[PDB]
């Protein structure tokens, strides 16, 4: 899945 | 208020065109040390960070620092006819307007109304490549998939993709004139979205020296310099 | 009847392409002194006047003068593959046909059926500018309006426009390599339609030396030369 | 199995692009002496014959000869980013896949699944012309008709066409730098379809030396060479 | 308004 | 008419 920058 | 002059309008327009691909509008912060801009794309997958120090401008005066909202699409059109050797002037007074002058064969000044616009990563790999390599590698990958895997080892940078049938592998080593530098701390692997990279590398230049940093299933940082001191940096979330 | 030869087919095609932008068909009058054409655009806002003296042709013979109707769009297509160094021949006998030969790497001759086609102004200002200046100035203006105001004074030529929000000002002085000459008899002001100018300058060349004359709320005369002796002149009604 | 290397990816791509205009897929036969391909277009009006001898490749090894099916459109896309100086590698093992590597600034290899794809004429005339002549002659003719007549005599090659009104005649003699050679055994005449020729000459190069052979109301053979030893030949049925 | 050449 | 290669 395409992660969001919000995950890092 | 401020008056800033950059020599090479066309080059400044391209920098702005690269940014417009991911974002529509952004807040530019003008201080005494330089101009900086930071924004995330609509989907919250890519962050763009631009920094242009005063040393890159032939004239740089900021009486009082300030932030201004800018629609990249509108700015883009205005700078479209700036030539390679045209002088570019960005001037703002007390009023809420931006004065953009393109000076070459003639002096052309636009007055545009301004509108308001409202964590270090442990990268385990770094490579420097010719923009042509990324541009070609992304199109190659798009021919077989919407995903591209980045693999870095000592003296070996690999980008690969595979779809329902065909697959493509773009590999570089120091012997290749496409790989300018490689520093890997350990075998690093991560995957990314082809469309995002396509937008990120679109404005990219064929001979530009691009630096890339990433970690295992971590985002990728992509940057290239402007008049050595300037910098445009992309931060792209991974496809874990 | 007549046989006329112009060396430089491509250049002749461009002259014709410039004219086709405003008009669709025109009557060309061939006499012993040269070829001349005069027509108004469909809306009766722009008059185009072209004059090509015999001295510009390598061969020029007119047994009996005559007028011929020509569809610029059709002529345009025929001359489209003429190269920069190709020879162009316009020959007409007694019959109602035009023989157009383009001679370079090969001799190509087209036979096209001909069809019939049926007050000095006190300009107070004159400037000579590089075609690039008009081409850029018109696009700049189009970004903010459908109207552009021309202002001339001693050592100062100004074209400006303003829309609901933004405005643009293109200014030149003798110091600019874009302004080749300026002769003003008094502060002259007049406005014009951007679309018309856009069509008028479209075929215009970047380095062509264009002369412009106008008066207060008076039409503007725009001309540029062909092999020095030739002349293409536009007369554009103002937006008073 | 085999590994074949051609130096000049772009040039190989163009050869393939020329072929794709008439056909969609073709069977390439790889033997120890070279690669050859032969196919007819969908309508059965044009036959394309390509022959590329081993001497044209920097590396040519065929352990066991074999035929492979190829979709020209798919191959076309893959070779699209090959540059003028890029190295091209075609490698096949026992499996039913083709490995296409484009090597220049980086090493890019594609793995594409392979799919199966299932009388000397007494020409009385031969001329050798610059590709530009055919390309221009076909467009000229298309402006007036869907048919073009080829006429050859001693020191005279003529292609002409005529529609409801206009007509066009393209003539060459040895004095023209467009006609490189002419050998006629007798006045030869035949006509052909403009669309087919348009597709045949589309990929054709401006400076390529093209040879043409035909007979009275007989098909026309059109060929041009690749690295002297290679050959691409078109056989086009006439419009009797 | 856009004048016509007819006005001059 | 447009002949076919089948005619030769």
């Amino acid at each position: 899945k395409q992660a969001t920058l919000f995950d890092f | 208020p401020f008056e800033i002059v950059f020599e090479g309008a066309k080059e400044f327009a391209q920098l702005i065109d690269t940014a417009s691909k991911l974002i529509d509008e952004a807040a530019f912060k003008v201080t005494e040390d330089g101009i900086s801009m930071r924004a995330m794309d609509p989907s919250r997958v890519v962050l763009i960070d631009l920094n242009l120090p005063s040393s890159i401008f032939s004239k740089y005066e900021v009486v009082e620092p300030e932030t201004i909202g800018v629609n990249l699409d509108h700015l883009k059109k205005i700078l479209k006819r700036g030539k390679a050797k045209d002088t570019l002037i960005l001037k703002k007074g007390e009023e809420n307007f931006l004065e953009i002058t393109i000076q070459g064969t003639a002096t052309r000044t636009f007055r545009v109304p301004l509108i308001d616009v409202e964590p270090e990563l442990p990268f385990t790999a770094k490579v420097v490549v010719l923009g042509e390599v990324l541009k070609d590698a992304v199109k190659d990958a798009s021919l077989v998939s919407d995903s591209i895997k980045f693999i870095a080892r000592e003296n070996e940078f690999i980008m690969k993709a595979e779809g329902e049938t065909q697959e493509v592998e773009i590999k570089l080593t120091l012997e290749d004139e496409g790989l300018l530098d490689i520093e890997v701390q350990e075998e690093t692997k991560s995957a990314y979205g082809v469309s995002y990279l396509s937008d990120m590398v679109k404005g990219l230049g064929k001979a530009d020296e691009v630096t890339i940093k990433f970690g295992n299933e971590m985002p990728m940082q992509m940057e290239y310099y402007i008049r050595d001191e300037g910098r445009l940096t992309f931060l792209l979330a991974p496809r874990v």
